[PDB]
């Protein structure tokens, strides 16, 4: 339980959408309201799996 | 212990909370919710909400800081 | 003082005894360690009537903690093995509210408490060790397990079996130096069991002591004598080899190297 | 001679005046003072505050007023105690803690006046439920700048009271300044009369919220206790070999077994045993 | 001294409004260039007769 | 005179000791209540007089001698009583 | 980048707006010349 | 006319520190300070205070000083720092009053006019009593008796805030115990709460000790007028109020075949499911 | 009396505002569902006698 209280204690993600990958673990998103953006990858997901 | 851990828990609910829709829902206990201010978002929810309450849409109540559904 | 007080340990000599009361009485903040600590290797077992008293009644009125923190082990050590005489002494460190007294009695119950399987004291250590709310004193009452109990080390991993499992990691650090002085040098597999799970927790200082605790029971053991000696050298060598732990975490792996291959394989540790 | 670990050691009052101006000022970063004593080489502890008046530059070494300071002063030396300050606070609204653009430029006129004057920054809306967002800082040189700052030594303490939060450490951590470590000074001759005095009932634990009120609620919880005995029924006597482990992980409701079980049966025990030792005591009691 | 500490409490800058109305319980109603519609008990370094709609 | 041990009074007492007749004790004491220095009740199938009583004046020190003996005895029931509580639920009590 | 309305006597009194955001009210720095500051010029403005 | 005071918990604990500031020299066994507050209604606020140099005689008991320019600058001070806060009063410690007192309370009603004193108890902290807040009026005096000053009382209490109870919670962190602990801890409320009632007992054992003795004047006012009132009302008369005692029946028929039967047949549940799991796995070991 | 305008402005120098919205329906008996005049919704309550 106090495990379960401090991993809901911890600011949420955004939502966006890919457009096309860029090379090296970048990837083209806008969010909803915004610009686009390239971002960074994490460990877990790949270029592949995009 | 057992109790404080209850009280830590059951007084999130009682917060000037914002309004926001449940919108998709992923997996077990993390879901999709757009607010009120827009800019969808993505957050982890609690423990003790019956999970038959939404099913495409509800008006929800969301945290402010943490943004979670509560 | 420090090389005084250890090259002169248990000689009860006068003249040591004055000029470290003097350099007590300078009250500096930094040499408080060095003067309580020599304060008591000079007067190691010897229970005198100013020793005590004058230790005992400079240790509230101070301002710093050094201070009192070198005459916290200055005042355990000089008592030792009496097993009846310091009761008084017990029960008065521990009901006053200093959080560094309390936790100075839990070291003097042991000191006076060594080898022997008191039931008062495994009730009353035990008890302070669920009760108490300052992490540092719970410590000295887990820590204090294998003071007592190394004369007969199988009853040490039945009593810290639920130890080892605490909610708080202080609890569960104390538990682990409590596996590496009870049991001294054995083969145990028991306790090597229990620290498994110990070298392998979320908290990294806790997982520190079992490295060290790890490398106090096993030493001078070969493979053959039991089957976890090189598990735990590449597990010495991956972690002290890893990037991305903390000093912290590695502090315990490098002086894991140091104990397990000291004196060249010829000396061992042993209490008994 | 260079920095160890310290410690911080704030009283019971500085704490209270801390949260109380800063919700006070909400919106408008409120600005004060720190009053304590250098008692050693590295630990630092404060007995006192006292804050500012609010200035239209912001929080900054304008908003610092000397006659406000000397004046102020002059009274606490006759009265009270009198003693020198150890350094100052603000608040930041907006984000946790982190020294910002015009935190820093105040900083350096301090530490050129004291030892070390260290900083402090607390949220005041942040912290609500039972904790408190207050950390102290302190600012490092430049002639350490390509070697490693924050020459901490022989200790082991370091590691508790926060690791480096990334909504901190994104700016000045850990290049700019250091963390410095807090605890307070907790004593008695307080501690009691704050906690016997502020949560308190006498005649409360004899009242009897009667039995109109009472009985309804024993006259309630009985009938859906009902239905809950018959769905413990239902599951009792299903008792079949569908691999009951994984027949009951595919039949999760959040319901019977034994969670909506005697947790209301509890409830049933301990307020009719409350209400009735309550009542058998009143008529001992009372002639 | 209060004229300064009023002089040195009137920077930087002015967000420019709009007042929509008044009352009394003195009391009155802005609304910013940002679009948001505030309201205060206190009206400020102004007089009300000077004032209007 | 008799404080609320049996505070029925019947009508005969009020009758003698105000010599009155026995018809007119009953608008005597509707009287009494329609002042308000007493908020009792009637029956008078019975004819007894309920009390009760809210009306407070003095009463002249002797009367604080007869008061200091009910206090006492409330003393030791309130006492004695919360002893055998305390000694009965001792373990649960921490 | 902004525009500035208006300016007044003997202050800069300048004031300025963004179109999109708010209508501020603000002072020259150092490093101008207040004599090119004219009206419905488009002007480099700070952050802070 | 005051309704009640309302205790903000900064001012008794910077009531507390200062007698520890003069308290290494502390011989005069009294602490006099200014009481600020916040008036809101018939009810009273209290927020802050702060202190003055105070001296005082037994010697012919009228020699004494309260600042009044310390009393004006530093209260200016706190006026500019916070334009919410006034001043409401003043206090002091010891928690015997002094004969002094008329003459502080009478000097500064002209700061407030209605001003409070509110006496705290730093070294007793024991049993019943946060504080206490007195009054004073002036009638005739009475149907017959002569004029005086006359403390008065004003009922307290201990309020709070929303971001101060933070710093309660937080900095306590000693025994936290909640109200729930249904069967622990409220038979520990009736004990405790039953351990003043003859406490208040007690107290009023001793006061008509010593006035039927007869030392001190009888208040012919309210001191037994109020429980003249109260020495009526325990009734028990018996053979309809013994009819109670089937809904004590009714509060005992939910707790015993309800609440003993499902609790020893969900145990032996326990049970079964613990003698398959023994002996099924035992069998299967081998 | 020139002094008077100036203690009156330093008693005017708290006015941090108030938010001026809406009332949309009543949710219980102190939660409320009110919305900004060009913002989001809310769960609100009242001081304590309103
Ligand atoms: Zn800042």
């Amino acid at each position: 339980l106090r495990e379960e209280l401090q991993l809901l204690q911890e600011q949420g993600s955004y939502v966006g959408e890919v457009v096309r990958a860029m090379d090296k673990k970048k990837v083209l998103v806008k969010v909803h309201p915004e610009g686009k953006f390239v971002v960074d990858v994490d460990k877990n997901i790949d270029i592949n799996d995009v | 212990e057992f109790l404080h851990a209850q009280e830590e828990v059951k007084r999130i609910q009682s917060i000037p909370l914002v309004i926001g829709q449940f919108l998709e829902a992923v997996d077990q206990n993390t879901a999709i919710v757009g607010s009120t201010t827009g800019s969808n978002y993505y957050v982890r929810i609690l423990s003790t909400i019956d999970r038959e309450l939404l099913k495409p849409n509800a008006s929800v109540a969301l945290h402010k800081h943490s943004n979670a559904l509560v | 003082s420090l090389g005084l007080g250890l090259a002169a340990m248990g000689t009860a000599r006068q003249d040591v005894y004055d000029l470290l009361k003097t350099n007590l009485y300078q009250d500096d903040a930094v040499t408080g360690e060095a003067a309580g600590l020599a304060l008591g290797l000079v007067m190691l077992g010897s229970k005198n009537a100013q020793a005590i008293e004058d230790m005992v009644g400079y240790a509230q009125e101070t301002q710093h903690e050094k201070i009192l923190r070198g005459l916290a082990v200055g005042i355990a050590l000089v008592m030792y093995g009496r097993m009846e005489e310091a009761d008084a002494l017990i029960e008065s460190l521990c009901r006053d509210k200093d959080p560094i007294l309390r936790r100075s009695g839990m070291y003097t119950v042991a000191m006076a408490y060594c080898g022997s399987g008191n039931n008062k004291a495994i009730r009353r250590l035990l008890h302070v060790a669920v009760s108490d709310v300052n992490d540092d004193v719970r410590r000295a009452a887990v820590e204090s397990l294998g003071f007592i109990l190394f004369r007969t080390p199988e009853q040490c991993p039945s009593v810290v079996s639920l130890l080892s499992e605490s909610y708080n990691p202080h609890v569960r650090y104390g538990a682990a130096m409590a596996l590496g002085i009870c049991c001294a040098g054995t083969g145990n597999k028991e306790a090597i069991n229990l620290l498994e799970p110990m070298t392998n927790d979320p908290v990294n200082y806790v997982r520190q002591g079992a490295l060290i605790a790890s490398a106090l029971i096993m030493i001078q053991q070969t493979e053959i004598t039991c089957p976890k000696v090189n598990q735990f050298r590449q597990l010495y060598s991956k972690v002290i080899n890893d990037k991305h732990d903390d000093v912290m975490a590695k502090f315990g792996a490098i002086l894991a190297q140091g104990i397990l291959d000291a004196g060249g394989h010829n000396v061992t540790i042993s209490l008994q | 001679a260079v920095d160890t670990a310290e410690q911080v050691y704030i009283s019971s009052l500085a704490l209270l005046k801390m949260l109380k101006h800063g919700r006070a000022g909400v919106p408008m970063e409120v600005m004060g003072l720190m009053l304590g004593e250098f008692v050693d080489d590295y630990t630092v502890r404060v007995i006192d505050v006292f804050a500012m008046p609010q200035s239209g530059t912001g929080v900054s070494v304008e908003a610092v007023d000397p006659v406000f300071q000397a004046k102020m002063l002059d009274m606490l030396k006759q009265t009270g105690r009198p003693e020198m300050v150890v350094g100052w606070y603000h608040s930041h609204p907006g984000f946790g803690c982190w020294l910002s653009g015009v935190d820093i430029n105040t900083q350096q006129s301090f530490e050129a006046l004291s030892e070390r004057a260290v900083a402090v920054v607390v949220d005041p809306i942040q912290s609500v439920k039972g904790k408190v967002v207050i950390d102290a800082f302190r600012l490092i040189n430049a002639n350490m700048m390509v070697l490693g700052h924050e020459p901490r030594q022989t200790t082991s303490n370091l590691g508790h009271l926060n690791k480096p939060s990334i909504q901190a450490l994104i700016h000045g951590l850990n290049r700019h300044y250091y963390s410095i470590t807090i605890n307070y000074r907790k004593n008695e001759l307080e501690q009691k009369m704050l906690l016997n005095l502020h949560k308190k009932s006498w005649m409360e634990g004899l009242t009897l919220q009667d039995y109109s009120e009472h009985c309804k609620h024993n006259e309630s919880v009985v009938k859906e206790m009902l239905e809950l005995a018959k769905n413990y029924n239902k599951a009792v006597e299903e008792e079949d070999k569908m691999t009951p482990e994984q027949l009951a992980i595919k039949n999760v409701g959040k319901q019977d077994p034994k969670r909506h079980l005697e947790e209301h049966v509890d409830v049933l025990m301990t307020s009719n045993i409350v209400q009735c030792l309550a009542a058998m005591l009143d008529t001992v009691v009372f002639k | 001294e209060n004229s300064e500490k009023i002089k040195v409490n009137k920077t930087l800058p002015y967000l420019v409004s709009n007042v929509i109305e008044l009352l009394d319980v003195k009391c009155a109603v802005i609304k910013t260039s940002t679009r948001q519609t505030y309201f205060l008990p206190v009206i400020g370094l102004v007089d009300a007769e000077k004032l209007k709609p | 005179t008799r404080p609320a041990n049996h505070r029925q009074l019947t009508f005969e007492e009020i009758a003698k000791s105000a010599k009155i007749t026995v018809n007119e004790v009953e608008l005597l004491v509707m009287k009494a209540l329609s002042v308000g220095l007493v908020k009792g009740s009637i029956d008078e199938v019975d004819k007894r007089v309920h009390m009760t009583w809210v009306q407070p004046r003095v009463l002249d020190l002797q009367q604080i001698k007869g008061m200091k003996d009910r206090l006492e005895f409330w003393c030791t029931d309130v006492k004695s009583m919360e002893m055998l509580v305390e000694h009965q639920a001792h373990d649960i009590l921490t | 980048c902004t525009k500035i309305i208006n300016a007044d006597s003997e202050d800069p009194k300048y004031i300025i707006n963004v179109k999109q955001f708010a209508k501020f009210v603000v002072d020259l720095s150092d490093q101008v010349a207040p004599t090119d500051i004219e009206e419905g010029m488009r002007v480099g403005v700070d952050r802070n | 006319a005051v309704q009640k005071v309302v205790v903000h918990p900064l001012v008794l604990l910077s009531v507390v520190d200062h007698f520890n500031r003069i308290g290494k020299v502390g011989n005069q066994k009294r602490v006099v300070g200014v009481l600020l507050g916040s008036w809101q209604k018939k009810v009273l606020d209290v927020s802050n205070s702060f202190a003055v140099p105070f001296d005082e005689d037994d010697k012919d008991d009228s020699v004494w000083f309260l600042d009044h320019d310390y009393l004006e600058n530093m209260y200016g001070m706190f006026k500019k720092v916070n334009a919410r806060e006034r001043i409401v009063g003043w206090y002091h410690t010891g928690p015997k009053l002094h004969k002094n007192d008329i003459a502080i309370n009478e000097l500064m009603k002209r700061y407030c006019p209605n001003s409070v004193l509110v006496i705290i108890d730093v070294k007793p902290k024991d049993l019943g009593l946060p504080t206490e807040a007195y009054i004073s009026v002036e009638e005739v005096h009475d149907d017959g008796t002569p004029t005086s000053k006359t403390f008065e009382h004003v009922t307290s209490e201990i309020g709070a805030e929303e971001a101060e109870e933070v710093g309660v919670e937080h900095l306590l962190r000693d025994i936290k115990d909640t109200t729930v602990g249904t069967l622990s801890q409220r038979i520990t409320n009736q004990v405790h709460g039953l351990k003043g009632l003859n406490s208040k007992l007690l107290d009023i054992r001793s006061y008509l000790e010593k006035v039927a003795t007869g030392k001190l004047p009888i208040n012919h006012q309210i001191i037994y007028q109020l429980q003249d009132v109260f020495n009526l009302l325990p009734d028990v008369s018996l053979q309809e109020f013994v009819k109670a005692f089937y809904l004590k029946t009714n509060d005992q028929m939910v707790v015993v075949y309800l609440a003993s039967l499902i609790r020893s047949v969900v145990a032996l549940h326990n049970l079964i499911n613990n003698k398959i799991a023994n002996r099924d796995a035992e069998k299967k070991e081998g | 009396k020139q002094y008077e305008k100036s203690e009156n402005d330093l008693k005017a120098l708290q006015s941090v505002g108030q938010i001026v919205g809406e009332v949309l329906k009543q949710l219980t008996e102190e939660k409320f569902i009110v919305k900004a005049t060009n913002g989001p919704r809310y769960v609100v309550g009242c001081r304590r006698q309103l």
